[PDB]
């Protein structure tokens, strides 16, 4: 388990995959979880109403964490429910890949607006909600490993390094109200030898193996750590 | 019946270099997955070379998406 | 000076500054440069008259590097002119800066889109029109800024951040075919607060950020792809 | 309250600072820890009788990680006791700045051989023993110096670069049997007022900071981590 | 040729391979090439000859460079034969690998000690020859890529990270000088489906980039590791 | 002589410091402070302090040399201690 002096946490793309199980990890330490979706309601309020059952503290959200106005209110909501928001995982992404003479500039448009809009957002509103309390904690985390080997990935590399330079500037502007950004970049995730094979663990991760990263990074453990991106990858990338 | 569908959806996605998630049953080799000419060539005999099949040129041409060609393939190769 | 087995280059924002000085260099060691700009043309055609008049081949050419249908037809026009382009640099960028909560998504996108579209457009067309000739290099001018992040830079540093790593990706899709990719991450350039944290204790000529392009072009880095080259003074190690 | 499947742990140089704090941490967490110390006792011997009185699990143990001999017949004392060594903290390490124009090669070499050439003794220790457990997890502790350089430094930063790669290439080979070696790369820590101005978070870490993300590259959270360098800095590189 | 403000230039190890190219290079750009060996006295001055015979100036100079008297004095012998040292090169690296299980402590000692003392001793004379002239430019060469795979490499993963690390400090020291430190980090050069361009590197496409490092057109390049490795890393 | 060997000290000290410091040696006096007077930086002192150490075969701690400002510090050192 892990300590927190936060209470709340809002989620972006909560609904499935890693981001339910953030949710799920987050819930069973403690935190009340905010998840957020954007289109179908019934995943996600299956997940609330799993969380409940189990004891745990869960709501659900719509909104479009790619629309500024939409996660700008979404916050202001929490806010007024719950009286301030402690954390934030910005997962919002979405993954197109094709090689790049392939790709359209709307395709590749589509993509960074999407992952780097949201993720830019839901920090700028942390650093408004979060500042007067002189305490937050903001994880971003990359896209998983699209595809096996090096091609078809140049919005996905464009949308993981913008998120992680930005990320390092949000760091800076947190830094002195207590305010700490951090990354983290996923590998192959099981959410099959033949991508095993590049793992030096010679195992896909499980989604809780990422859940607990981000996690730790939200805590009080990590409260000397911003500015930095943590892989969880086996060994894949070193 | 999925399983010889994801067999057939790695094969596709490595070939024409997408994410898994975009080859669906619907989707089209050229409309939708940008398959060009060479591209084309090169996938038929990746599927004739797995699954020991030799696909007619007039019936690959009318193979337009995904599930045409996992059709093709159950209907053809050996039990 | 530096050898090059190609004959041409394109360069976007080549108009002034580090672009500009960027045509000069590159001028000077035999390449033709064409100089992109997009709005007033004076500053352009006065930088075409100077290398000309230095017994260079230069030419102007005006697109919006930002504008996919624009970019797309200004290197077709050049393979018309040349026969082919062997090496390009993606130069264009503008700032906004401010505090993130002064900063509406409008800011951020406009950043975004004009200083990492554009370079996903140049090096896509770079692919395309590099591959039969099996031969070419392109180097993405990012910043410090992309690797370090910066206070009111979240626009600028996700931008460059965003063009270093989608440099990579490309020089994984060139790489077979021989064409090269990498990039540029310049520190504090002329074009002293500043100059204490710079161990050479001044701050960079843009001639000393256009060489490190101009190696990156050249053959003396056939090796090299996939690299972000820093020219920072030693800034940032 | 973090969770470990194992029992133990080595932490190399444990007297004091840092080291100190990393079995203050880990005691605390359940394990039991062993404290090394090279020379004077004492020291060592408060450290225990502290988390003994605490209710913790504590032993010393004299040997100068330096010393293939002395380190390998400490391991093999530690399995006799307790049966095995589920954990390994290098944390040793000695500091003799100057510029390197006033630098001795013998200089250079005391800083090398027990930075480095201790860390690749635990490491290969840790290996043999670890892998009959299909089970294990090693934190090298280095530094920020040996990330960016400092003027002054040229032995140390020589010694932690050294550290931080050479533990990739541990990774890689206690990958398949679940032996996972990572580093921690502390900035600025209280165990002056210019060095603060250079850290976003506008203080000197904490000790207790630097020891509870070693803990958390210890413990079963990070199950699908390895080959990484945490940076624990508050931000004074990115 | 590349443009050099300074005139000469001192390899270690500069016998063969990587080393020889260098100073074939360095040669062919106008300096006067030192050439370093330690053992065979035939090879270097067949390398001496070769680039005298093409109209360039090159000596060969017999030390132990994991030697701090030996280098030290062949510094100062240089130093009295030319002037002064503009330029040096380390690149006296040993490779030694083995499973971390399998190896012994004095293997890993050995290695390590070679390696990096080898580039210290020679940044730190460099620090001080070069300091008055308020020039100068030294590269860091890390040991080629000798494994197929990930096993084997603790000491050699030691030697080179260690190696990038010192040189960055060194940029430190050396930049109230304008002395300025670089590394250079070579991939295959003589799995080839691991390198993006598909071909192992030449020695001269290593040499080549240790030329623009020596060179004036990375001036303001200092505290770098250049890595020349076909893609094979990025 | 107590003089003689004064006289040959100094000149052997002031000849270090004119190559160290690149001024003519009529500069080098007793009082002459190697920054203000002749031009120094803090590495060059630093440079100078290891040219005279090794020159005399003596060792400066760092805590001493600190104190070293002029030329006459330096005689005075030799002479001493
Ligand atoms: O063996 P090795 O392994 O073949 O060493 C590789 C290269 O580095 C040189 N080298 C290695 N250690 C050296 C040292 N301490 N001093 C000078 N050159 C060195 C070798 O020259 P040598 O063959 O002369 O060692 C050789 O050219
Ligand atoms: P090349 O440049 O020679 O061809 C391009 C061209 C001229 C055929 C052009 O796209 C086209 O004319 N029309 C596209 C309409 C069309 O024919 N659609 C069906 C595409 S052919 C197809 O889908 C067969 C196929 O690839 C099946 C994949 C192999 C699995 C069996
Ligand atoms: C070279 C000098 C003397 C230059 O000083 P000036 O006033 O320019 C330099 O700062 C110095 O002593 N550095 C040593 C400082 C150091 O960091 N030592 C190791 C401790 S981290």
């Amino acid at each position: 388990s892990m300590q927190f002096t936060g209470k709340n946490v809002l989620i972006t793309g909560a609904s499935k995959g890693i981001g339910a199980e953030i949710a799920r990890t987050l819930a069973s330490m403690g935190l009340k979880v905010w998840i957020n979706y954007r289109s179908n309601a019934e995943v996600a309020d299956a997940l609330k109403n799993e969380l409940e059952e189990k004891g745990y503290k869960a709501a659900v959200i719509k909104f479009d964490a790619a629309s500024e106005s939409d996660f700008v209110e979404a916050i202001q909501a929490i806010v007024q429910s719950d009286g301030g928001l402690s954390y934030l995982v910005n997962n919002a992404g979405v993954v197109r890949d094709k090689l790049a003479i392939k790709m359209k500039t709307e395709d590749f448009h589509h993509v960074i607006d999407n992952n780097l809009t949201s993720a830019f957002i839901g920090c700028r509103e942390a650093l408004k909600v979060m500042s007067k309390s002189r305490f937050g904690s903001v994880v971003n985390i990359a896209s998983i490993i699209g595809e096996r080997g090096n091609m078809g990935q140049t919005n996905y590399s464009a949308s993981k390094g913008g998120m992680i330079a930005m990320s390092k500037s949000f760091a800076y502007e947190g830094a002195l109200r207590n305010i700490r950004f951090n990354s983290v970049t996923p590998g192959f995730i099981e959410t099959k030898a033949d991508y095993v094979k590049n793992i030096p663990l010679n195992r896909l991760g499980a989604a809780k193996e990422v859940a607990e990263a981000v996690a730790f990074l939200l805590s009080d453990h990590s409260s000397y750590i911003t500015g930095e991106t943590l892989k969880v990858n086996g060994g894949l990338y070193m | 019946l999925m399983a010889l569908f994801e067999d057939i959806q790695a094969v596709i996605a490595e070939q024409l270099n997408v994410d898994a998630a975009q080859v669906t049953p619907e989707a089209e080799f050229v409309k939708d997955l940008g398959a060009d000419s060479l591209d084309v060539v090169e996938l038929i005999m990746a599927l004739e070379e797995k699954f020991g099949i030799e696909i007619p040129d007039e019936q690959a041409e009318k193979i337009v998406n995904v599930g045409d060609v996992v059709k093709y393939i159950e209907d053809n190769k050996l039990a």
